[PDB]
């Protein structure tokens, strides 16, 4: 029975693989790669300029009715040339399925806004811009959403310090809240927790 | 040629004699281990490295089994996993539940390998074994209930340290590791048994209970206690130095550090200089401000000039500080710059680096065939150099000959008298060792710099250079092998000689100065007895040992753990110490202090940042900014020709090294003298028990 | 507690104290660790 | 290597956009001073706008200039719509920050800063 | 006017330092013997041109490029510094 | 698609203060293996960390205070070239340390029982 | 076993006591200093020594799962008492 191990769904794995081949054949111009995770989650890696065609197909196609945009976020990987990774999660209610579309960009490369396909993309792209600095070209209203007014820098980048650079306090001389360089009574204590022994041999990388 | 083996179906070419563990290391797989250490011999008793061969029905010890042609190694097979689980089950079945009160804590190999390869449950329903704890000195704390009988300390003791006082007594489950008598394992390489013990059986006593591995921040710096230039890691916690650990460098350090390096970090917390000090109307030292102290020093510097200005550099000074002080003293046309260590200036002197450097690198000792030590005690002057010599001796039948005092090295050597008359005899060719050197393919002559401190250091240098020249003439002239070698015992000596400081204080003795800058000079070579009356002394340093008591103005500076600095070891390699903590109190960086003093005096130095100071260092000597490089030109012919022209007479005194015992090793410099752990070690080795 | 009295220990407070904030008996924080660095003490005797 | 442009193609159109943004900011300072009841002068506000523009005068990449003018337009529309308060407008001036010493001797006296 | 020290920086492998290396090999010993009290420090460069720094009194230093110089040219340049012309 | 003959420089866009842009030197290096353990899984990725700044003792409770925002910031890169490119485009100074890998070693169990060599062990 | 410093300030079990010239004693003016009167070292010294006729004894701190992890103390060194270090409890084989 193996009660401590999650059961696997080969039927769903095969269905997702077949649909991945289907979409890859239908859109060869932009689809760069297709993967299926072992917990049955389809993933498509496309060219950054194929966002609008791929999303429009996945929304309007009869066999792919992904009418709902579940989420839209970014992942920062500084070791890559195109550090920012834009991730779209789509939900198909007609077929009761979920799909993921992943593209890449850097600081100075705009990404076409998908507000014309999904309306939630408006606030999702505003948050992505506010937190990472990724610019979306045709956005009806692109501005900060979460950070303070006049905040400098994008907090969610990996190179942004955890406590930031400035702090706020009330200064009685000027009778207003003032911003001053950060200074902590107790410094955040960094812990080195990585064990020096490899845990999962299945993910071992070549020594190169 | 290389043979082809397979690891998990992946082909890899390995040299004959390669073991399964090394083949897996080449393919990128690290087999678990407890008794196997790459620097020690192969034991094959912990049985944790058992792996399955595809067609062999029996598991093999990967650390000791050579690979055969066409062998498929199944590292992650079911049999291998079951073997690992069983071995871990036995080890943990007999192990005690001491993890929370154990200094090994979060950096234990038993814990990590249990979490990665062992089971998560215990079937042991019996009573555990308790073992009496031994006592092997004030440095290593033994809680031997945690020993897993892996025999790493025994093999290390014997092979590396040349001390055979560790072993296993009894047999069966009651086998115990110890001395069997109340004997202290006191040696210059004793903390490495603390490092290599995979469990908390051997732990550091000064570091006991203070911190945990996950809290500490690691700063990669180098060692300044001796001239080897060992690479270390400083473990700090909330801006306080907590521990010193070795850092691998196969050409210098090779995973080992000396006990003085490891356990003298607690001298940085005592007798520290934290505020500038002047003298009041009563002549007593009182705290003052940087502006006032620097104004007084600048006034004296403006009042005096010429050869009436001297500087004495100590043993823990950096290249940036040395070059800043040199420029400051050259601003006033003054030139009484000196180091508190003597090197023969006759002939080539400090002009050629291949005259005071260790030309044959430390890694080059392993390639030598015959080595001759003159007037040195490498077991205490440079413990890692002696360790490398011992390793070469053991693994290549290296013939070691020592001229002078019969110090107890950790290996058998041919003793040659105690007088430099033998040194002259070898050069002439009467001694049989001349024939041994002639027939040797790779000879080496290492002259200790402590022997150059005598009144006839120039004569000794000329004699050893003549020996090297005779070797060159008789043997092959062709080849890049370098015979002449000089071994230093002061960290800053090589950097000062490269920058252009005059070695020794003979110049200052000849011309008494009116202004004296003691830059970390705690050796006591020159005092107010030698100085003229009412001489003005500015002592810039971080510990108050001699210069601070006898100084007029005291300027607190930064320690090596507290400043970013450059140090050149005995073989000419330059390494930069990084910042671990910040100087206490009002202490500042040394070159910054010198630059501020120059600015106040009006002769402002042209550098304001570390990059600019290092550009100045590059201008004076580019080898001080080429860090990892050790290659250099050879000018032995020129040095020998310049040495031959003027010669003197050798004294009729025995060559006695300044350090003859481990207590003399323990007390060498200001940090060691301020250390409490070193005091405990001295008391233990003197009074015993 | 009349039916089931608590276990008696020698270190338990005999007199209970209420919240003493705003009173002279209030808790005041301080560091319980010694000084990390000892500074050098210059000699009390003159020189030269 | 050819890269996708945000705007302006070459540098001339980027400079044109910079000048447009500068005009928009210049014509907004009196309104900002009047609405926010700032105690500063209009000349001080114009000089601060000039200073903020000048600290990016070393940029020679058209895409970076385009992003700079985009962020400038954002922070201008925050000021026009009174989304910012007097707090942020005065944060532009650092009126409470103590003057940091800049000479080597003063930096040496105060602490261990480079 | 009063020369204090001389520093000769030559790369041990670059072609441009071939003349300077030959000067050290066959001419340095005689030069040093004539000036026993003059500090003539020979050092090593990595990829820059060879240099001849001359530290005079009161911390004034003049640098002369020795790139692609022959042994004779190095000798003439060095003897100009010692003489003062 | 425009062509730019310029070096990448996003210092004006990162929002970092000029002090922490100019006066900072990062250290690119492969972490040294901890000598207390034989594992080598923490010596495979390059790291970028900033220089240590001043830490003082809080007057109250004696805690460890700081004024350096980039004290705890450590970045992981898969390649020295990637780390150098990131540091260059962010504008900080950098010092690079070459990776140190242990040299191959010839291990032989039979050498412990040599007939005439010094490698013979006196104990097991 | 509380002890008083020469400045009139009580000394804690860790030896903490502000110096005479330390300005930080002002925080205790018109207020008090939080010092715990019970000294663990003194109490554990006041505890007696248990004698058991076995080479190896086991200590779990009392209470079973409410104590500390079980450890084994080897009572072979006749010149000292074997101390369980979780609870600082001394055991000793019956001599004489
Ligand atoms: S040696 Fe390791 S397993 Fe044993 S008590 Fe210590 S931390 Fe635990
Ligand atoms: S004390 Fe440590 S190194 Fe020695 S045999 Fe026991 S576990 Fe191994
Ligand atoms: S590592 Fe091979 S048996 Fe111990
Ligand atoms: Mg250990
Ligand atoms: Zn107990």
């Amino acid at each position: 029975t193996r009660p401590t191990i999650r059961p696997r769904n080969d039927v769903v794995h095969k269905q997702l693989s077949a649909f991945g081949q289907y979409v890859a054949e239908i859109l060869p111009k932009y689809v760069q790669q297709v993967q299926v995770s072992c917990f049955n989650e389809l993933e498509i890696f496309i060219h950054p300029d194929g966002v609008i065609p791929v999303l429009t197909f996945l929304r309007d196609h009869t066999n792919a009715q992904f009418k709902s945009l579940a989420d839209l976020t970014a992942v920062d990987v500084p070791t890559r040339q195109n550090r920012f990774e834009i991730v779209y999660n789509l939900l198909s209610l007609r077929f009761n399925s979920r799909i993921r579309v992943k593209t890449y960009t850097d600081e100075l490369t705009p990404i076409e806004s998908s507000v014309t396909v999904y309306k939630a993309a408006n606030w999702y792209e505003r948050e992505i811009w506010d937190m990472f600095g990724v610019f979306f070209a045709n956005h009806p209203d692109l501005r900060r959403i979460l950070t303070d007014y006049g905040f400098e820098g994008h907090p969610f980048r990996k190179d942004f310090p955890l406590s930031g650079y400035v702090e706020l306090r009330y200064d009685d001389e000027v009778k207003r809240v003032v911003a001053e360089p950060v200074e902590l009574a107790q410094e955040f204590r960094k812990f080195d927790l990585n064990s020096p022994w490899e845990a999962f041999p299945a993910y071992r990388q070549p020594p190169e | 040629n290389l043979i082809e083996v397979f690891v998990d179906g992946q082909s890899v070419m390995v040299e004959p004699g390669t073991t399964v563990l090394q083949a897996c290391e080449k393919v990128g797989m690290q087999i678990p281990r407890f008794c196997y250490h790459e620097r020690l011999s192969v034991a094959g008793n912990c049985r944790m490295c058992l792996v399955e061969i595809e067609k062999a029905p029996k598991v093999v010890a990967a650390c000791a089994m050579p690979v055969m042609k066409g062998w498929n190694i199944l590292t992650n097979s079911e049999k291998s996993k079951k073997a690992r689980e069983g071995v871990m089950e036995f080890l943990l079945a007999n192990h005690p539940l001491d993890c929370p009160i154990c200094d090994q804590g979060g950096e234990c190999d038993l814990q990590d390998q249990s979490m990665m390869f062992g089971s998560d449950r215990s079937r042991f329903l019996e009573g555990k074994r308790a073992v009496e704890d031994k006592n092997i000195g004030p440095l290593v704390k033994t809680i031997m209930t945690r020993c897993i009988q892996c025999t790493r300390c025994i093999r290390f003791a014997s092979e590396i340290a040349g001390v055979d006082d560790l072993g296993t007594t009894g047999r069966g489950n009651d086998m115990q590791v110890g001395t069997y008598i109340e004997k202290m394992f006191m040696s210059e390489l004793s903390g490495n048994i603390i490092d290599i013990c995979p469990v908390g059986a051997l732990t550091s006593k000064p570091y006991a209970f203070t911190a945990r591995p996950w809290e500490t921040r690691k700063t990669e710096s180098i060692d300044v206690m001796d001239a080897v230039g060992s690479n270390i890691v400083v473990s700090t916690r909330t801006g306080e130095v907590m521990r010193i650990l070795p850092r691998m460098h196969e050409d210098i350090n090779e995973e080992w550090i000396s006990d003085k390096t490891r356990f003298a970090y607690d001298g940085l917390k005592r007798q520290r200089l934290t505020q500038p000090m002047i003298r009041n109307e009563k002549g007593l030292l009182t705290y003052t401000t940087w502006e006032d102290a620097l104004s007084r020093v600048a006034g004296m510097l403006q009042s005096f000039q010429g050869n009436d200005v001297a500087a004495i550099a100590g043993g823990l000074v950096d290249a940036e500080a040395l070059v800043a002080l040199k420029d400051l003293l050259n601003r006033v046309d003054s030139d009484s710059l000196c180091t508190e260590e003597v090197f023969p200036t006759a002939g080539a002197g400090t002009d050629l680096r291949s005259n005071y450097l260790l030309n044959t690198t430390i890694a080059g000792v392993e390639e030598a065939d015959v080595i001759l030590l003159v007037g040195t005690n490498p077991r205490f002057e440079a413990p890692l150099f002696n360790a490398r010599i011992r390793k070469s001796w053991l693994h290549n039948d290296l013939k070691v000959a020592l001229i002078g005092s019969p110090v107890d090295l950790t290996y058998r050597y041919d003793h040659l008298g105690d007088s430099p008359k033998i040194l002259q005899d070898i050069a002439s060719g009467n001694h049989p060792f001349s024939q041994i050197l002639k027939e040797a393919k790779k000879p080496m002559v290492v002259l200790g710099s402590s022997a150059l401190q005598r009144s006839d250091g120039t004569a000794i240098l000329a004699a050893v250079s003549n020996i090297a020249q005779n070797i060159r003439l008789s043997s092959g002239v062709t080849g890049d092998w370098k015979v002449m070698n000089i071994l230093h015992r002061i960290a800053s000596q090589v950097a000062a000689l490269d920058l252009g400081y005059k070695p020794g204080v003979e110049a200052i003795r000849k011309n008494p100065p009116k202004v004296l800058f003691l830059l970390g000079a705690d050796g006591g070579c020159i005092t107010r007895q030698d100085l003229p009356k009412d001489c003005f002394i500015i002592y810039q340093g971080h510990h108050g040992d001699v210069g601070a008591p006898m100084a007029d103005v005291i300027l607190p500076g930064a320690a090596y753990t507290e400043k970013s600095a450059t140090y050149v070891n005995t073989e000419g390699r330059a390494q930069q110490t990084k910042v671990a903590v910040t100087p206490p109190g009002l202490a500042r960086e040394d070159w910054k202090i010198i630059r501020a003093l120059s600015e106040i005096a009006g002769m402002t130095l042209p550098y304001d940042t570390l990059d600019q100071v290092r550009s100045r260092l590059e201008e004076v000597s580019p080898n001080l900014v080429r860090y990892d490089d050790v290659e250099g030109a050879n000018y032995f012919q020129q040095a020998n020709e310049l040495s031959k022209l003027v010669n003197q007479q050798l004294l009729a005194d025995p060559l006695v090294p300044p350090q003859l015992t481990i207590k003399d090793f323990y007390m060498t410099d200001s940090i060691s003298r301020a250390s409490q752990t070193m005091a405990k070690c001295v008391k233990a080795v003197t009074e015993g028990i | 507690p009349t039916t089931k009295p608590p276990t008696a220990r020698k270190y338990i407070w005999t007199n209970h104290k209420f919240n003493v904030s705003g009173t002279p008996q209030q808790y005041v924080p301080y560091s319980t660790t010694r000084k990390k660095i000892q500074e050098w003490v210059p000699p009390s005797t003159p020189y030269k | 290597t050819s890269v996708k442009p945000i705007f302006s193609r070459d540098m001339n159109e980027a400079k044109r956009r910079v000048r447009e943004l500068y005009r928009a900011w210049y014509r907004e300072v009196p309104n900002t001073v009047h609405l926010f009841q700032l105690d500063i002068s209009v000349k001080q506000g114009r000089d601060k706008v000039r200073e903020m523009f000048m600290k990016n005068a070393h940029v020679t990449d058209p895409r970076v200039v385009d992003l700079l003018v985009i962020k400038g337009k954002m922070e201008l529309e925050e000021t026009i719509n009174v989304w910012k308060q007097r707090t942020h407008i005065m944060r532009f001036f650092h009126e409470t920050e103590a003057p940091r010493p800049t000479d080597f001797l003063s930096k040496f006296y105060v602490g261990h800063d480079p | 006017l009063g020369l204090r020290e001389i520093r000769i920086h030559l790369c041990q492998r670059s072609p441009g330092s071939q003349g300077v290396r030959d000067f050290i090999e066959k001419r340095y010993v005689e030069l040093k013997k004539a000036n026993p009290d003059l500090p003539i420090l020979i050092r090593e460069c990595s990829d820059v041109q060879p240099k001849l720094w001359a530290r005079y009194a009161f911390g004034q230093e003049k640098n002369v490029s020795l790139n692609n110089f022959s042994a004779d040219q190095v000798t003439r340049t060095l003897e100009n510094v010692l003489s003062g012309k | 698609l425009i062509a730019v003959d310029e070096k990448l420089d996003i210092t004006t866009l990162t929002g970092v203060p000029e002090e922490h842009i100019k006066t900072r030197k990062v250290r690119i290096f492969v972490p040294a293996r901890n000598n207390m353990q034989s594992g080598v899984n923490n010596t495979k990725k390059w790291k970028m960390e900033f220089d240590t700044r001043e830490r003082w003792e809080n007057p109250l409770m004696g805690w460890s205070s700081t004024a350096d925002p980039l004290s705890n910031l450590v970045l992981t890169f898969s390649t020295k070239e990637d780390a150098v490119a990131f540091a260059e485009k962010n504008g900080w100074s950098f010092d690079v340390e070459e990776r140190k890998v242990p040299k191959p070693k010839s291990k032989s169990y039979g050498a412990n029982f040599s007939w005439n060599k010094r490698t013979r062990v006196s104990t097991k | 076993g509380v002890r008083t410093s020469p400045t009139g300030e009580k000394v804690t079990h860790t030896g903490q006591a502000y110096d005479d010239g330390d300005y930080r004693r002002v925080r205790f003016s018109d207020r008090q200093k939080e010092v715990n009167e019970n000294f663990a070292i003194d109490l554990i010294a006041e505890q007696p020594v248990s004698e058991v006729g076995s080479r190896v004894i086991s200590c779990d701190g009392g209470g079973g799962a409410l104590g500390h992890p079980r450890v084994y103390i080897n009572l072979d060194k006749e010149t000292k008492t074997g101390t369980c270090g979780y609870c600082g409890l001394q055991f000793r084989q019956p001599h004489h």
